[PDB]
């Protein structure tokens, strides 16, 4: 079992920008046939993975030249000049030159873009969640780059870090900017213990933290 | 002594100047007289 | 067109056994060596094997522990995976691909395979029509359901672009997730909005109208 | 669908392992590379536009220089032409008639300069 | 560097021996039936790969001596080729053809060679249905005396649509027996790729498919170069033997110019990749 180790493991790129990843193999990757199967296979998110390269250079049908494969021996190199939004996705390198086949790490790609404001709503627990007894308020943050964001729940002036379930969203194909959904997951008895729930957090486009609230009669 | 007139067929014979077989000409090995005697 | 389509998703009681199809059209099937790849941890990547329609070979990766059975039908133009005694680590995405011939090394894949196992048997959810109390957004909260799978669409999936859902959250043996899409302050509550949401684990479909 | 040059049921057959060169496997009554001439006919059809077939000769008895010959290819009809096969002209010195004359004929070297001369052949009178 | 050009009729004129072929080849066919007998000239220029060859075939009471010769020397082919030219009678063989369905019906006959290195061969040509006009006019089978290039021993090629083949050896009566039918041959075990046509739509990733090679061709072969009347961008795929890889004996048969072959060990190495 050879090792498939890719670098950089962490890479964002900016459009029209250079992208060079690099892959490594324990021993050689050159079969007794005098050819080398080493390859490049990408998974573009929310779809199924597809073959970008094989043979360390040679490019699949609908593959553009923007990619260039290279390397030999224990070392290898991938290249792209014009980086675009298609290229958003996950990046894997595998050699078909020993059984069992091997898979590199998963180098992951972004496109760096400008900053924008998360567009926020926060909601009441539907009656229907209040019939069963749980009470959950959302704080959405939708389409913000960068992906650096820090969630804060504040209760009636008295802040709370407890019971916080978040989930991210993948840098999308389109906006290139991330999404966010926080949720505050909590009892019935409790909910009637308060009124004004003020929600807020931090991004890089306003020194001043953007906030939203509501109350128990509305 | 070529003179193929003999029996005109035993079948071809590797000791000879010219064999009297049907095949000769095809090697142009025919003996002067073949067509004469044989194939009358 | 190279076409690979697997079974959809499956839940399984640990230690027991599962059967997940792979489909194809787009070539003389007999003409290529097939694979499967474990994508585990939603991340790490690992080779299952190969098998090969004409000669009928089968590979199994050493670590496999031969829990695995490849298999075929020629008349169906189909790959299988019979894959017995199951586990926690197991749970992952399982894809298949072509080589081919021999020489390992794939090209085209199929969508994939949704596969995970545990104790608590299928729990369909309760959904919470989150809505407020110049633009506008729509809260749809899938919660209390377990196990996978579950997804959602707006107004029978009409609204597409810019619509946003968040990754099934999980904890305390249940998933709780978030789903949203935005529209103009002129767009509502004009024409009533139903996010459509479904649960194969439980075999039942549902429609949640937004309720300002 | 048609091919090569061969005639009268003459089935063309070529070969790979040399220059894909082609030669015709003719029926008995025919012969000559393309099967351009028939060794049967005593006599010829009126005007003998047609009697191809051997018997190289003349009334006075001399030869028929073969159309294939040098001193023809200066001349009027000879066998490197466009149309050749269509005239009967192969490597052969047998008589022919593509002028619509009296009877068939050949080029008879006589004196120095090659000539026409009425060729000996019977008619079906 | 130049040569000579003679038609079958033999208009005797010249060429520059073009370029891609440095070789002046003289080419001759000899037909013999009953007493009488017959013959043919083509002098032209031919690609480097070509070498001298004989092959006399027997259709029944008529016999066909083919044969060809090469020199590259500027201007060889005018005049003769190379008092009896068939001196003696050398090694024996069996001959018959599909001209009359001669090799097919059991009519095999004894036909002496017209020379000592001339040997016994079964040479085989099948086609599918139609490449062009109903396809080349070479006999579906032929057997008799000759010498073909690199013939010593055996060679040929095959895949779904086309079967070529060559057998030969220096033993008396070696070619005799049955007719090579392919489907008759054994299973070589090799898995491969067959196809005909252009970059695409002749040869593309689609029509290509896995075929079981049969017989001594366990080699997986592929080839390219210009084809018949100058429609280039053309290739072939199929199992075959060492023969077709070294030089090209493929380049004679399929009739193509300054082609290049390659081959692969383990099966399925065939794909366009
Ligand atoms: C290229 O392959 C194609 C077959 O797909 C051939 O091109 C077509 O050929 C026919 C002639 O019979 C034409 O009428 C069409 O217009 C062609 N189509 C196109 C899209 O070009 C052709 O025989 C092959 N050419 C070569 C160089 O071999
Ligand atoms: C006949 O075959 C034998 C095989 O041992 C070989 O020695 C010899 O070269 C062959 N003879 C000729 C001249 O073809």
């Amino acid at each position: 079992d050879v090792v498939m180790t890719q670098t950089p493991l962490t890479l964002s790129v900016t459009i029209g920008q250079p992208a060079s990843i690099s892959c490594k193999s324990s021993q050689s990757l050159l079969d007794s046939d005098g050819k080398t199967y080493l390859n490049w296979l990408l998974q573009r998110p929310g779809q199924s993975p597809k073959r970008l390269i094989y043979l360390v250079s040679k490019l699949d049908s609908g593959v553009p030249d923007r990619f260039t494969g290279s390397g030999s021996g224990t070392d290898f190199t991938l290249k792209i000049s014009r980086v675009e939004a298609e290229d958003l996705g996950v990046y894997y390198c595998w050699q078909g030159t020993h059984f069992p086949l091997t898979f590199g790490a998963g180098t992951k790609l972004e496109l760096k873009r400008a900053d924008a404001a998360p567009t926020v709503s926060i909601f009441p627990p539907s009656s229907e969640q209040l019939t069963s007894g749980g009470a959950s308020v959302v704080c959405f943050l939708n389409n913000f780059y960068p992906k650096d964001i820090n969630v804060k729940w504040k209760i009636d002036g008295s802040e709370r870090q407890n019971g916080v379930l978040n989930s991210w969203t993948d840098q999308d194909s389109k906006d290139s900017t991330y999404s966010m959904s926080s949720t505050l997951t909590l009892t019935k008895d409790e909910y009637e213990r308060h009124n004004s729930y003020t929600c807020e957090a931090t991004h890089k486009t306003s020194t001043s933290p953007i906030v939203k609230s509501f109350n128990r009669n509305e | 002594q070529e003179s193929c007139k003999g029996r005109c067929t035993e079948g071809f014979n590797v000791d000879k100047k010219c064999q009297c077989d049907e095949l000769c000409s095809y090697y142009q090995s025919c003996c002067t007289d073949y067509t004469a005697e044989c194939k009358p | 067109e190279v076409q690979l389509q697997q079974s959809g998703p499956e839940l399984v009681k640990t230690g027991a056994s599962v059967k997940i199809s792979c489909k194809a059209s787009g070539y003389s099937f007999t003409s290529y060596y097939m694979h499967w790849v474990k994508q585990s941890h939603g991340k790490s990547l690992e080779w299952i094997g190969e098998i090969n329609p004409y000669n009928g070979g089968a590979s199994y990766n050493q670590k496999i522990k031969g829990r695995a059975t490849f298999t075929v039908d020629t008349s169906s133009r189909t790959a299988y995976m019979q894959f017995n005694s199951l586990t926690s680590e197991d749970s992952a995405v399982y894809y298949c691909a072509r080589s081919i011939y021999g020489h390992s090394v794939l090209d085209y894949w199929g969508q994939g395979t949704s596969v995970s196992v545990s104790s608590a048997k299928t729990t369909p959810p309760s959904v919470y029509p989150l809505a407020p109390g110049s633009m506008v957004t729509l809260g749809c909260l899938v919660k209390g359901y377990f196990p996978e799978p579950v997804t959602v669409t707006w107004n029978s999936g009409s609204l597409s672009s810019g619509v946003h859902t968040f990754p099934a959250v999980l904890q305390s043996d249940l998933y709780t997730l978030s789903s949203s899409v935005t529209v103009p302050s002129s767009t509502w509550p004009s024409q009533t909005v139903t996010c459509n949401v479904a649960h194969p684990a439980s075999s039942t479909k549902v429609d949640k109208k937004i309720v300002p | 669908p048609s091919n090569c040059d061969c005639l009268n049921g003459g089935t063309c057959v070529s070969n790979k392992y040399f220059s894909n060169i082609h030669w015709c496997n003719c029926p008995k009554k025919f012969g000559g590379q393309h099967c351009e001439i028939d060794k049967s006919k005593t006599c010829y059809e009126g005007n003998g536009h047609f009697y191809r077939g051997k018997a190289s000769t003349d009334t006075m008895g001399r030869p028929c220089l073969p159309w294939n010959s040098a001193t023809v290819l200066q001349q009027t009809y000879h066998a490197h032409r466009s149309d050749a096969l269509q005239l009967g002209l192969g490597k052969h010195n047998y008589c022919r008639n593509p002028d619509n004359r009296r009877r068939p004929w050949c080029y008879v070297q006589v004196g120095l300069k090659p000539l026409v001369q009425e060729c000996m052949v019977h008619d079906c009178a | 560097l130049r040569c000579m050009q003679c038609k079958t009729n033999g208009d005797c004129r010249v060429e520059e021996c073009a370029l891609g072929q440095d070789l002046c080849r003289t080419t001759i066919v000899r037909l013999w039936e009953e007493g009488e007998e017959l013959e043919l000239v083509e002098k032209s220029c031919t690609h480097s790969e070509k070498t001298n060859r004989t092959l006399s075939y027997r259709t029944g009471l008529k016999i066909t001596s083919l044969t060809e010769v090469v020199c590259g020397l500027d201007l060889c082919n005018q005049g003769n080729s190379g008092v009896t030219y068939s001196r003696s009678r050398y090694l024996e063989c069996i001959s018959c053809g599909s001209s009359d369905m001669s090799c097919e019906r059991g009519r095999h006959q004894s036909l002496q060679c017209r020379s000592p290195e001339e040997q016994c061969l079964d040479v085989v040509t099948h086609w599918i249905q139609e490449g062009e006009e109903g396809r080349p006019k070479d006999d579906r089978h032929l057997r008799g005396c000759g010498y073909l290039p690199g013939c010593p021993g055996s060679n040929g090629f095959h895949n779904n649509d086309t079967f070529h083949f060559l057998k030969c050896c220096n033993t008396t009566k070696c070619n005799e027996g049955p007719i090579l039918e392919l489907e008759n041959l054994p299973q070589n075990g090799r898995q491969c790729y067959s196809c005909k046509g252009n970059s695409t739509h002749g040869c593309s990733s689609e029509e290509t498919f896995l075929i079981d090679c049969r017989g001594p061709m366990n080699q997986c072969l592929v080839a390219t170069g210009t084809h018949e009347p100058k429609n280039q961008s053309y290739m072939v795929r199929g199992c075959a033997t060492a023969s077709m890889c070294q030089h090209a004996h493929l380049g004679d048969a399929f009739s193509m110019n300054h082609i290049d072959v390659s081959c692969c060990t383990k099966s399925g190495c065939n794909h366009p990749d």
